[PDB]
């Protein structure tokens, strides 16, 4: 019912890397233009957030 | 053996990007070569944040820097 | 800390998807506008992005 339909791309990488990461979620964004994203882990690293959230 | 230890940058120009070099080979010669040698890389500075850091992960980091000198862009 | 058990992962990425998706549900109800925006990093930020801030 909500006004816009969400179109979702869904990707996996296995470990984290600020080069990784940075590089994998830039490289969705290309001319995609998505407007929003969510991240997950299985990870305990603390430092994760941050990197994302310089992004 | 020598061994090498990389030392990174990211300056403003490449006429400083040789000073850098310069200062680390005196930095070699001055100090023992036999124990042990320093190696420079360094890297201009990039229009944004992120192709920087994609250059400090892939350009320097590669090259496993001990550490990393930085200095304010032209502009 | 937070449970695993009370909702498992997917439940949670599903809190996050229908956060995004409603808040551009109510940015729409509110100025009629899509929300969906360029999303390349290496270039300037795309215009009407800094109109964000209210999102």
């Amino acid at each position: 019912h909500l006004p816009v339909t969400p179109r979702v791309e869904l990707v996996t990488m296995q470990e984290s890397d600020p080069k990784s990461i940075i590089t994998r979620i830039c490289d969705l964004m290309s001319d995609k233009k998505v407007q929003g994203v969510v991240f997950g882990d299985d990870t305990d690293q603390e430092a994760i957030a941050q990197i994302l959230d310089f992004i | 053996d020598p061994k090498i230890v990389n030392i990174g940058a990211v300056l403003s120009t490449k006429k400083h990007e040789q000073i850098f070099r310069e200062a680390v080979n005196q930095a070699n010669f001055f100090h023992f070569t036999r124990k042990i040698q320093l190696n420079a890389t360094s890297v201009t500075h990039r229009p944004n944040a992120i192709q920087m850091a994609l250059s400090v992960c892939e350009d320097l980091i590669s090259s496993q820097v001990y550490a990393i000198l930085v200095s304010h862009p032209p502009a | 800390s937070y449970d695993e058990w009370d909702y498992d992962l997917p439940a949670r990425v599903r809190d996050g998807i229908a956060i995004i998706t409603t808040a551009a549900s109510t940015m729409l109800s509110e100025h009629n506008s899509i929300p969906q925006s360029k999303s390349s990093c290496n270039n300037i930020q795309e215009s009407r992005v800094y109109e964000a801030h209210m999102l």
